[PDB]
RNA sequence: GGCCUGUGUGCAGGUGGUGCAUGGCUGUCGUCAGCUCGUGUCGUGAGAUGUUGGGUUAAGUCCCGCAACGAGCGCAACCCUUGUCUCAUGUUGCCAGCACGUUAUGGUGGGGACUCGUGAGAGACUGCCGGGGUCAACUCGGAGGAAGGUGGGGAUGACGUCAAGUCAUCAUGCCCCUUAUGUCCAGGGCUUCACACAUGCUACAAUGGCCGGUACAAAGGGCUGCGAUGCCGUGAGGUGGAGCGAAUCCUUUCAAAGCCGGUCUCAGUUCGGAUCGGGGUCUGCAACUCGACCCCGUGAAGUCGGAGUCGCUAGUAAUCGCAGAUCAGCAACGCU
């Protein structure tokens, strides 16, 4: 884009929920085109979730995402012989996203025999503060700490 | 390879075939029949120059016509080169022969024509300026020659080394599809080996 | 307007450009414009404009221009060459921080003055009027 | 009577738009033996959402071509139309909606060159 | 990395005398001596047959793998010595650049 | 009634056209029933090369030679307009299938 | 006289060499926006200016200027395709309103109604509303419209370089062969293998494997070719030939991923399929070297992969399947 950026793309409701972050946490979630088979995932995991915790778990979910979701990261650049990581602050689009991102990928590497039940956990686990997730968050905030250093690059 | 047939590009737009007919299995025989026809003519004439060969196949007969500028030189004047030719149709199997010779208008507005005289010029013995210039001249003195150029390769005067430079006046845009086009080649005998020649003339614009 | 690079010198190409201000004006008489693009007839315009506005002294030239007068000498010099190249008899009135005696008929007064110089120009005029009146 | 049509990469399908119940046919089943897909759901019945006219106009129509995301958005846009159709002062709230636009995203021509459209081979610089 | 240098010999048509093959690796060790990135060099020793020729009898192409960039060295003379030395000397102005604009 | 069917094959819908409004135009001298040229799908015969000779197999150039095609029913045969139509000659780049 | 029997004679043939002798033909930097001429002036001359400066552009596209005026190959547009719509339109295809078979079914008469197929044609042009802008280009927001601002994709490769490649597609200037570098034959090899490199495919599993049931696509190909109905064979296939030079028939009334149902429960496994021993099928005179397919048994390495590295901005990527040609039959996972 050296000319200039583009749009995003408009994000649909959810046909049960009412909330646009479930379509892009399926398509998050997916792979290889199987679109109804994440969504079929997603709304067993949320149902277990329903059961798990007598309420909705979309409220539960946000509660999560209020967890891992920074707006602090890390912008590394090259300078003088030594390469900078830098702080930078996160608008909360690439915030959500990159929360979502964490939240699927340290969720395949559990040990439920199922995504659907890794997924609802670990969900579960970053609502109550102790997911990987979070626990990388973390990692990220103390990544900007000691590098709080080079804010005045203002970049 | 940069340029390709201005005719092949616009073929079935502005331009037209130059063999018609319609055949589902006699289509390898039509083929095989017409390079052996074009073949006969280039070895039972050579003096004139031939500048196109057309005409079309129905449930029996095989029509041709043809186009030279000189006719005089190839016909029998009481049928000599047509029943040669007849005959050539006869043992290559055409067995309904209407040779129908037709020739042109403006040989200088023909880009095959033009070319063919250009390299008889060179293989007689001669130069360059004056046979390339003189054909430029000839051409763009008639009404319909709007654009030209010409792209002489091989080896004038100015020993071994394949040089090739063009010449040009008019207008020649060969990206745009309402233009008339007519190309022109030629490869064929020298001392030293071969000369090549490629030609352009422009005819015009068509809207339709 | 404008000052060419060349008209009395290359006055056989602004004939040329005299020829195509003719086709052109003969396409807008015959009235042929919606025969090709609406944007390329308003570019047609803007050529008939920038045409205009920049010659009008060859539509009835035609005739081996004589090198007789000046305008604007010392901000267009580069009339003058063009015109003592060939050598005939030059005259402006003088544009009065310059080099007086390459002309061989020159006349003092200003470089600025409306006044002077609108005065002047219908003196020149005048001068014309009666050399054609007792021709 | 009422006959239009909707098209959506290679889905076509007609459309006759009865003032009934909210009853579908599909060649000859329904909008759950047929699209057993609450998305495909979602999307034909969002006209319905917007106007609020669920349970009014019943549907006959015929599946062709296509699958089964080209054969919802064709319908959808098909039904779209028909209620232009029936009123026209639903329309700029349509519009607005954009369940009228005909998907102008068709397939690409597999390309030469490629292992298709666009994948190149693997560059190597040997 | 030290016998890492992939060495290819090789000639499409050359009368290929074996102490050529000495030459190649040992020139090839020489500059294993002042760059250790080396994954492989790939090497050609071409003949061209021409009569009447242009002054240029053998030919070379050489490149070589390095820690993303890689190298190329090509070269032409009347035998194989020059052709060596040559597409060496080219290679080794690469490689003192290489190395100096690496850090 | 009887019935009598015609398909035409061809290149150049130029001459297909040409040739069934004559054709067409010899039904209706006669007073024979026509039912005109419906039009039938075309073919699209393709076949792909390479431009150049040795390699460059990257570059290609493709070829299509289609076939248009034309049914027109002809219906009330009056053996007199059979033998009207039977001996019309046309252009060559059309070949015809009287059924 | 046709013909060949031979005699030799002109010879005929060369995949023998030189792509740095050549034509053609093509790849390439690069689909990147530049490359040049006439006349003109400047400069002793090489040469310069024009083509430089300001704005804008998909861009030497365009405007405001001046020793330059202009011009040509270019870029753009006229081409096809896709995208909306009108007129005509009726079979081999739609078949609503109709009627008639009613298990296989638009199956048949019947209507051009929606599709539809093929042809002609309007429609998009900063055309229009407004705000900025030398008021100029040009751009920022709006309306309608199907699409909105070079709608998208193709095709089209300026001068030229790279002595790029191609004397084996072809043709060709030179030199070499001619009792043989030619030429007719049977066998073998071009599939060798202690290794390295490059391109890909299926895998390393539970978004999964296995079994069962059910639905919708476009596209092409087919005559001494395509091939089902019925049955036998586990299944490769097997006699048989309806019906088709073909929107008819074979191409199942054209599929698979997918939906639903049951089991498997994280593992060197119901993963994975190699390799190997058997037994068979088919095309071909011919399946050892050296073919594909099927069944049985066999069940390996491999547990997401280092430095670094390739590709991709929209119906794109990622994945499942199909078809065609070259083809007797196959290495086709390749190519389109």
């Amino acid at each position: 884009p050296r000319k200039g950026p583009a749009p995003k793309r408009p994000l649909v409701n959810d046909p049960v929920y009412g909330s646009q972050l479930v379509t892009q946490l399926v398509n998050k979630v997916l792979l290889e085109g199987k679109k109804s088979l994440a969504e079929r995932i997603v709304y067993g995991a949320l149902e277990q979730a329903r059961e798990k915790t007598g309420t909705d778990p979309v409220v539960t979910l946000k509660r999560a995402l209020d967890n891992v979701k920074p707006a602090l990261e890390v912008r590394s650049r090259r300078v003088g012989g030594a390469t900078y990581q830098v702080p930078v602050e996160v608008r909360p689009d690439r915030s959500t996203t990159l929360a979502l991102r964490w939240l699927v990928n340290f969720s395949r590497q559990r040990r439920e025999k199922t995504m659907v039940e890794r997924l609802a956990n670990e969900i579960l686990d970053a609502s109550n503060g102790l997911g990987a997730s979070v626990k990388r968050r973390e990692d990220t905030h103390k990544m900007a700490e000691a590098n709080r250093a080079f804010a005045h690059y203002r970049w | 390879g940069q340029k390709i047939n201005p005719h092949g590009f616009r073929l079935g737009i502005t331009t037209e075939w130059k063999s018609r007919w319609y055949a589902d299995k006699q289509y390898k025989d039509y083929v095989k029949e017409d390079v052996a026809i074009r073949k006969l003519l280039a070895t039972g004439l050579e003096r004139a120059g031939i500048a196109d060969v057309e005409i079309e196949r129905t449930r029996d007969r095989v029509r041709v016509d043809i186009h030279t500028a000189r006719p005089g030189i190839v016909i029998g004047r009481r049928g000599t080169e047509a029943d040669r030719i007849r005959a050539d149709l006869e043992k290559l199997t055409g067995k309904q022969v209407q040779l129908n010779i037709l020739e042109v208008k403006n040989p200088e507005s023909q880009a095959q024509l033009v070319a063919q005289g250009v390299a008889e010029q060179l293989s007689n013995r001669v130069a360059f300026r004056r046979a390339m210039r003189k054909a430029i001249q000839s051409a763009m003195r008639q009404p319909n020659v709007k654009g030209i150029r010409v792209q002489c390769s091989g080896r004038l005067g100015g020993a071994e080394m394949s040089r090739s430079e063009f010449y040009r006046e008019g207008r020649v845009p060969l990206h745009t599809l309402r233009a008339d086009i007519d190309y022109g080649l030629y490869e064929a005998k020298t001392t030293f080996g071969r000369i090549g020649v490629k030609v352009w003339i422009y005819k015009g614009d068509i809207v339709g | 307007q404008r000052w060419l690079g060349g008209m009395l010198t290359n006055f056989s190409t602004v004939h040329k450009r005299l020829q195509r201000l003719k086709e052109l004006e003969a396409m807008e008489q015959t009235g042929g414009f919606e025969g090709r693009t609406k944007k390329e007839i308003l570019m047609l315009t803007r050529e008939k404009n920038k045409l205009e506005r920049s010659l009008g002294g060859i539509r009835d030239m035609q005739k081996v221009p004589s090198a007789v007068w000046v305008v604007d000498t010392n901000k267009e010099h580069i009339a003058v060459g063009e015109a003592r190249k060939l050598g005939i008899p030059v005259i402006a009135i003088l544009d009065t921080n310059c080099d007086p005696d390459v002309v061989d008929y020159p006349i003092p007064g200003n470089d600025d003055a409306i006044r002077s110089a609108a005065l002047l120009t219908k003196v020149i005029a005048s001068a014309v009027a009666e050399g054609l009146q007792a021709r | 009577p009422i006959q239009t049509v909707g098209r959506r990469k290679e889905a076509v399908v007609r459309v006759r738009l009865v003032p009934g119940t909210g009853q579908f046919n599909l060649d000859g089943r329904t909008l759950e033996n047929y699209f057993p897909n609450k998305v495909h759901q979602q999307l034909i019945k969002a006209p319905l959402v917007t106007v609020d006219r669920v349970d009014q106009f019943d549907i006959y129509a015929h599946l062709d071509g296509g699958g089964p995301s080209g054969q919802a958005g064709a319908l959808r846009l098909a039904i779209a139309r028909a209620l232009i159709l029936v009123q026209p002062e639903d329309r700029p709230a349509l519009k607005k909606a954009g369940f009228l636009t005909r998907d102008p995203r068709a397939i690409e021509r597999k390309k030469y060159g490629l292992k298709k459209a666009r994948k190149a081979p693997q560059y190597s610089k040997r | 990395e030290r016998p890492h240098a992939e060495v290819v010999v090789k000639g499409r048509n050359v009368e290929v005398p074996d102490h050529f093959r000495t030459y190649v690796s040992e020139k090839l060790s020489r500059l294993e001596r002042f760059d250790k990135t080396i994954y492989l060099f790939d090497v050609e020793l071409d003949h061209e047959r021409n009569r009447r020729q242009r002054k240029n009898c053998q030919h070379v192409e050489i490149t070589a793998r390095g820690r993303g960039p890689v190298v190329r060295g090509e070269a032409c003379a009347d035998s194989f010595y020059t052709a060596f030395e040559s597409a060496v000397q080219k290679l080794e102005g690469r490689l003192r650049r290489a190395k100096d604009r690496r850090k | 009634g009887q019935k009598i069917r015609i398909r035409l094959k061809a290149y150049d819908h130029e001459a297909i056209d040409a040739s069934a409004r004559k054709i067409v135009e010899t039904v209706t001298r006669t007073g024979a029933s026509v039912v005109g040229p419906v039009p039938l799908p075309t073919e699209k015969n393709v076949y792909c090369v390479i431009r150049s000779p040795h390699k460059y197999k990257d570059s290609r150039e493709h070829f299509e030679m289609r076939t248009h095609k034309r049914l027109i029913d002809i219906l009330d045969p009056t053996p007199k307009t059979v033998d009207a139509l039977m001996r019309i000659d046309l252009p060559a780049s059309v070949d015809v299938n009287i059924q």
